[PDB]
């Protein structure tokens, strides 16, 4: 969960 | 009778012609009913069955005591809507079969005080509040995102970037998605005939920013009016509760962390600016959590970024196809 959740939302706004 | 079977064909041949206009307008109820048992309704057995907080689409005009609409079901059909008064007189029907309505009582007391019905048993009263049976929403359900913090620092700004994108791109040339800037939480009905008509007043309210948040009520109105679909960007949305007694009732979309430890790593692996932020966050985040799920309306609690965009794609799919 963490793995998805921490590429994902630094991709969009980063 | 010939006159009754002569409007029934005029009426569904009316109907039969304007299946094919452009849809004037929309509406939600909040009352329970049915369009089909009514005996005023112009053509029988083509009525709208439907419920409490339902939604429905306008196109032509009938009377003064009813309307012809569709529903936002998928493959919902013409029927028959009853009139905003239409409907205050079906109420009014709803508490009269009843022994009693005003304030003489029933209870074994009869001849005596006949009490002939004040202003008090009828609709001129009861107006402290007055709630409408029906309200004028947006043709089309606005799509908010909320959570999984406060709108504004990093997480949630991006958890809601990348689907804000996927959503451009997934529904490139039928979507169109604005930022808010304007505040959205003051979308009230019923305060007064027109609180700062005039900015020049120089009052309490002229010089305020209130008629900026009235000005973007009735751009989304007109912008769900286009029936292309909706999606807002507004920093001042972190529960729904805020923004579910307005006109607009729009879509809440929950982007939900798991667990709390998750959340507070993911802000860890920001950096010391939102770890300054870290206990506003949380403390949002739970009280967000502790909402009900009744109160969303769809629920991304996928930990897979394409999960959650296919989920989202196929509710706005089944939407699109529904109002078409």
């Amino acid at each position: 969960d963490l793995k998805g959740y921490l590429d994902w939302i630094t991709q969009a706004e980063d | 009778e010939s006159a009754r079977r002569e409007v029934e064909s005029q009426a569904q041949q009316q109907l039969e012609r304007a299946k094919h206009k452009p849809v004037a307008f929309a509406v939600r109820t909040n009352v329970s009913y049915c369009g089909v048992l009514d005996e005023e309704c112009p053509v029988q057995g083509s009525g709208v069955n439907f419920e409490a907080k339902d939604f429905l689409h306008i196109k032509e005009k009938y009377s003064n005591d009813w309307w012809i609409g569709r529903l936002v079901k998928e493959g919902g059909d013409i029927a028959f809507i009853p009139s905003p008064q239409r409907l205050e007189s079906i109420r009014l029907k709803q508490e009269q079969k009843a022994r009693r309505s005003g304030n003489p009582s029933s209870l074994s007391d009869i001849g005596n005080r006949r009490s002939p019905p004040p202003s008090l048993a009828k609709q001129k009263q009861k107006q402290a509040e007055h709630v409408p049976p029906y309200d004028v929403v947006p043709s089309m359900r606005p799509v908010v995102l909320v959570g999984p913090s406060l709108k504004g620092y990093e997480v949630t700004d991006m958890m809601q970037k990348a689907l804000f994108d996927f959503l451009k791109h997934r529904f490139d040339g039928r979507i169109s998605i604005t930022r808010v800037t304007a505040d959205l939480s003051l979308a009230k009905r019923s305060v007064l005939n027109n609180p700062g008509k005039r900015t020049i007043i120089e009052r309490s309210s002229a010089r305020s920013s209130i008629a900026e948040v009235q000005s973007e009520i009735e751009r989304i109105f007109e912008l769900a009016k286009s029936l292309q679909l909706v999606v807002l960007d507004a920093d001042t949305i972190n529960h729904p509760a805020q923004l579910a007694k307005t006109s607009l009732a729009p879509i809440i979309v929950f982007v939900k962390v798991s667990s709390p430890k998750v959340l507070q790593r993911l802000i860890r692996s920001r950096g010391k600016s939102q770890m300054k932020h870290l206990t506003v966050q949380m403390m949002a985040y739970d009280k967000l959590v502790q909402c009900p799920p009744e109160s969303f309306d769809v629920i991304l609690d996928e930990n897979q970024l394409e999960d959650a965009c296919e989920h989202l794609a196929e509710y706005l799919e089944v939407y699109w196809r529904a109002t078409h």
